[PDB]
C-alpha cells in the first residue's frame, strides 16, 4: 500500500510535468512566517474575514479534510506552529481552479497559500485562500500519531511529527550560545585547532587512524585539543577556548557516540579554585537561562522510571576523591604517586575483588581506582558535585597538588552521576611533563590501548615557558541531555551513528 | 527581501550573561 | 651554543627546586592586565611614582637592562602591549632579595610582579616593584625581532610576531560576526556528522577511516549540504553550520587538508536572494572588521604591488556561458546542447587552441572548468559575481527557470578565488536521482571525480523539500584577504606541514 502509494503519487507528479503544470515551482514570495501570522491575527473574532488583507504563508499540509464538495479544511504546518487554512469554493480564484487544485493536493504537500486572514465560528484561526500553489508534493505516505531506529535513521520524518524533537535542538543550540557569550564577555579568543594529528593527545581514548596520499602518512583524528591550546599559551593568547568535534574509535551506547562535541578554554594566571568558581557561575547561570530555574527535572532511566529535581542552585559541593572513598569503603587506601607501584595495585585489586567492583583489564592502579569511585562516589553525585584532587596517577597533565603529595588540582563536575566537566591547575613543568609521559608510554607497552603518547613536539614548548595556567573542557553533548531530558546520547545528535540496517 | 522569522534567542533583549564577580573595596582610612 | 644555553639553564631550573625555590608556582594573583595599567596610568608626569597604589601584573620578559649596581629595566610583554618594569633596590622588599630575583631571572621568563604605577624622568610609564616571582622559567635562548619555524613553532611566531595575533583575532571576528548575522535573520545553529558512509555535497577525494565495532569503513565529510537539505524537509526551515571539512589532496597557498567553510539554506529562497544577502553579509563584515568597503591587498606579497579591493555593493555579475565567449572571441553552442559530445569536442579544441591545459578525464564538465578559471576567473578583482553554471558541471543545483542546460547557480570570486558557492537547490527528487545515476556511471566507467549516488538523501527528497536556496562560504579565504595574507598558512594557527 504504502509501496503502491509512491508509485501512483510518483505517476501523478510526472504527469504534471507532462501537462506543464510546474510541480516544484522555482520561487514562492512568502510575505510571513506563520508565527508572526498567529501573533498578529489572534485577536480576531469567531466569524471575522478581513477581506481587505492578503497575505502569503507557506508550509506542510498535515491533514486534509472535505467538508462537502465546497469547503476543504487543510492542517498548515511550520516552525512548530499550525494554522488553519479554509478553503471555500466561492472565495477562491474560480470554482474550477478550486476543484483543479484540491484534486492535485495530498497530505504531506509543501504548498504556497495567498489569502485572507479570518476565523471560523468555532474560533479557529484560519487563512482564507484566493490561491493555493502547490511547492513541493510528497510521494510517500506521510505518518501520523514513533519507533526510535526509524526517528534516528530518518530523522526528517521525526521532526515533521514531534514537535518536542525540535525544541530539543534549540535548547541544544541555546547551550553553545550561551557558553560562546560567557567566554567572549571574559575577553577568550576563539579559536581552531587541528582535527588531524601526528600523535594524538590530551585524552585517554582510542583514536580513528586515516591515511594522507600527498603526504603519504597515517594521521589520527584528535581526541582532544587540549595540547595545541597550551601552546596557543606559551604563545601569548592568554584565553583561548574551542567548541568543537572530537572522535573516539570505540562502542555506541547511552552516553556514546563516535564524534561528539566539547569546549575546552585555558586561562592564564587561573588556577582551578578559580575555573570552580566560574564553572559554578557558568552553569548555574545558564541552566537558570534556558530553563527559567535552577530546579530541572530529569528521567535517568526514561519515562518508565522516577523522575528527580537536579538543582542548579550554586555553591556547588565539593568532595576529595580519596578521602570520600575512604569513608564509602570504610578503610585507608595505600598512598598512589606517579609511578605505578604492584604493591599499591594489588591492595586495590584486593578491595575492588571484595566490593564486587568490575574492572576489565588491563587492572592498571588507574584503572582500579576510576571503578571504585564510578561505584562509590559517582553514584552519590545528583545535583551538581565536584568531584576534586584526583591522584596523580590518574591525571598525566595535570599539576601536582600545592599541599597534597600525590595528588593533582583537579575537578570533576557530576550532574546526575555522569561528568559534564574535567578540570584542572596544567602541568607546566616540562621535566615532570616528560615523565609522565614516560610513565604512559610504558602502560601502553603492558597492555593500556588508551594510554598517552608521547608529544615531543609539546614537551619543547614547555621548555619555553607555559604561564601557570587552568583548563576545562564540558562535553556539550551530556550537559544538552540533562537540559532537555534526555537519557539517550541520540536524542541530542540530529544525525546519530547507527548500526548498518 | 525575505520575510521576517524571529531569531531564536526570542528577539527581545541581547543576551546579558551572568559574569564572576568581585566584592568591591574601601580605602584604609589610616 | 644555544645547546649550551639550554643545558645551562636546565640544570640551573633543577637547582632551584632542589633548594625548595618553587621554579613553577601554582598560583600568582593578577590584579590587573597590562592593557588597562597603561590606560590607567598613561596620564602620570614623568619622574610620578605613586607609592600608595600596589598593584599585582605578570608577562614575558622580553629584555633585561642593568643601570648600575642598584637599578634594572625588564621590558614586559604580554596581550600585544609592553610594560617596562623599573626595578630600583630601594624599592625591593630587601636588598638581599633584589640581589636573588635579578640574578635569577633572564630573558623570556614569565614573571609576576608586585608594585606602584610610575613613570621615569624619561617618561616611560613604568612598574616599580616591591617583589617579583619567576612563574615560569624559559629555558631555552627566545630569538629575537623561516616561515616554516613560524609554523613549525607557531608559539615562538606569536611571541615574537605582534601581527601574528592580529591576524587571529580578525579570524575569530569574522566568524562571530557570521554567527550574529544569520542568527539575527532566524537562522539555527546546527551540527551534522563529520564521519559519513558516503561523502557529498562537493567534488573531493575523501579521507577514509576505519570504525572497530561496526567493522566498516567511514569517510570524514566533505561537505554538510545534504544533512541539511534534509533538515529543511524536516521543517526547520533556516539552517547554518560552521565548521571543518576535509580533502585527501595537494597543500598549496590557498588549500590545506582541514579547512571552515559556513553553509546555510534557507527555505522560500532562491538564488537571487542569496545573491543580495551574501553583498549585505560580505560587505557589512568588510566594514564593521577594517572600518571601510575597500581594502588593501598585495596579491603578490609583500614585494609585489598593492591593490585596494572595493567591497562596496552591488557586486559585478556575469554570465558564466556569455561572458565566456566574449572572453573567447567566438560563439559557443547553445546551453541546451552542452550534454553532447559535438560540445564537448568543441571544447576540447578550443582548450587545445588556446593551450589552456586540461589533465585526463577530459569530460565537458573539466574543459569547462579550465576556461573558465583562465579566462573570466583571472577577471575578478573586486568581489564578482560568476553565474548560471551549466547543470553538467553542477549536478545538486536546481536548472535554470529560462535557460536550457544552465542551473540557478553563483559563486562569489575576490582577487581571482573563489569565496563562497551557492544555487537554488534542486528539489525534485527523480531529477537528482537522475543526476546521481549519470555520476555514479561516470564513476564505474573511470572518472574519481564523479560523486557517490546517496539514495538516502533521495529518498528524503521524495517526501518534499520545499523550494529552498544554499551557501556555503570558505571562511579560511575570507580571513586570507581580510588580513591581507596571500598563504592560507598565515590564518590557520596550526597549518599542515609536510613532516
Ligand atoms: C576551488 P573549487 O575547485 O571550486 O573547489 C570548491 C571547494 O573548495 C572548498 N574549499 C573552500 N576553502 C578551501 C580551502 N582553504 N582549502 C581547500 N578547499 C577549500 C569548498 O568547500 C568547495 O567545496
Ligand atoms: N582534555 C580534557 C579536558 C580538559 C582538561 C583540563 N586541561 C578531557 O578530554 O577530559
Ligand atoms: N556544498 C557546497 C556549498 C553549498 C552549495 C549550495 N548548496 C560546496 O562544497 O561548495
Ligand atoms: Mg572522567
Ligand atoms: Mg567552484
Amino acid at each position: 500500500d504504502p509501496n503502491q502509494y509512491y508509485k501512483i503519487r510518483s505517476q501523478a507528479i510526472h504527469q504534471l510535468k507532462v501537462n506543464g503544470e510546474d510541480p516544484y515551482p522555482h520561487k514562492f514570495h512568502v510575505d510571513i512566517s506563520l508565527t508572526d501570522f498567529i501573533q498578529k491575527y489572534s485577536h480576531l473574532q469567531p466569524g471575522d474575514h478581513l477581506t481587505d488583507i492578503t497575505l502569503k504563508v507557506a508550509g506542510r499540509i498535515h491533514a486534509k479534510r472535505a467538508s462537502g464538495g465546497k469547503l476543504i479544511f487543510y492542517d498548515l504546518r511550520g516552525e512548530g506552529v499550525k494554522l488553519q487554512v479554509m478553503a471555500n469554493s466561492r472565495n477562491y480564484k474560480s470554482e474550477e481552479e478550486f476543484i483543479h487544485i484540491n484534486n492535485k493536493l495530498r497530505r504531506g504537500d509543501i504548498i504556497g497559500v495567498q489569502g485572507n486572514p479570518g476565523k471560523t465560528k468555532k474560533g479557529e484561526l484560519s487563512i482564507i485562500p484566493y490561491e493555493i500553489t502547490l511547492l513541493s508534493p510528497c510521494l510517500h505516505m506521510l505518518p501520523h500519531l514513533k519507533d526510535k531506529e526509524t526517528r534516528y535513521r530518518q530523522r526528517y520524518l521525526d521532526l515533521i511529527l514531534n514537535d518536542f524533537v525540535r525544541q530539543k535542538f534549540i535548547i541544544r543550540s541555546k547551550i553553545i550560545t550561551y557558553i560562546r557569550s560567557f567566554l567572549d564577555e571574559l575577553g577568550f579568543l576563539e579559536i581552531e585547532t587541528p582535527m588531524m594529528n601526528i600523535i594524538p593527545g590530551g585524552a585517554v581514548a582510542k583514536p580513528f587512524i586515516t591515511y594522507h596520499n600527498e603526504l603519504d602518512m597515517n594521521l589520527y583524528m584528535r581526541i582532544a585539543p587540549e595540547l595545541y591550546h597550551k601552546m596557543l599559551v606559551v604563545g601569548g593568547i592568554d584565553r583561548v577556548y574551542e567548541i568543537g568535534r572530537q572522535f573516539r574509535n570505540e562502542g555506541i551506547d547511552l552516553t556514546h557516540n563516535p564524534e561528539f562535541t566539547t569546549c575546552e578554554f585555558y586561562m592564564a594566571y587561573a588556577d582551578y579554585h578559580d575555573l570552580m568558581e566560574i564553572t559554578e557561575k557558568m552553569v548555574s547561570g545558564m541552566v537558570k537561562h534556558i530553563t527559567g530555574s535552577y530546579k530541572v527535572t530529569y528521567h535517568p532511566d526514561g519515562p518508565e522510571g522516577q523522575a528527580y529535581d537536579v538543582d542548579f542552585t550554586p555553591p556547588f559541593r565539593r568532595i576529595n576523591m580519596v578521602e570520600e572513598l575512604e569513608k564509602a569503603l570504610g578503610m585507608k587506601l595505600p598512598e598512589t604517586n606517579l609511578f605505578e607501584t604492584e604493591e599499591t595495585r594489588k591492595i586495590l585489586d584486593d578491595i575492588c575483588v571484595a566490593k564486587a567492583v568490575e574492572c576489565p583489564p588491563p587492572r592498571t592502579t588507574a584503572r582500579l581506582l576510576d571503578k571504585l569511585v564510578g561505584e562509590f562516589l559517582e553514584v552519590t553525585c545528583i545535583n551538581p558535585t565536584f568531584i576534586c584532587d584526583h591522584p596523580q596517577i590518574m591525571s598525566p597533565l595535570a599539576k601536582w597538588h600545592r599541599s597534597k603529595e600525590g595528588l593533582t588540582e583537579r575537578f570533576e563536575l557530576f550532574v546526575m552521576k555522569k561528568e559534564i566537566c574535567n578540570a584542572y591547575t596544567e602541568l607546566n613543568d616540562p621535566m615532570r611533563q616528560r615523565q609522565l609521559f614516560e610513565e604512559q608510554a610504558k602502560a601502553k607497552a603492558a597492555g593500556d590501548d588508551e594510554a598517552m603518547f608521547i608529544d615531543e613536539n609539546f614537551c619543547t614548548a614547555l621548555e619555553y615557558g607555559l604561564p601557570p595556567t587552568a583548563g576545562w573542557g564540558m562535553g556539550i553533548d551530556r550537559v544538552a541531555m540533562f537540559l532537555t531530558d534526555s537519557n539517550n546520547i541520540k536524542e541530542v545528535l540530529l544525525f546519530p551513528a547507527m548500526k548498518p540496517e | 527581501p525575505m520575510y521576517q522569522v524571529k531569531p531564536y534567542h526570542g528577539g527581545g533583549a541581547p543576551l546579558r550573561v551572568e559574569l564572576p564577580t568581585c566584592m568591591y573595596r574601601l580605602p584604609n582610612v589610616h
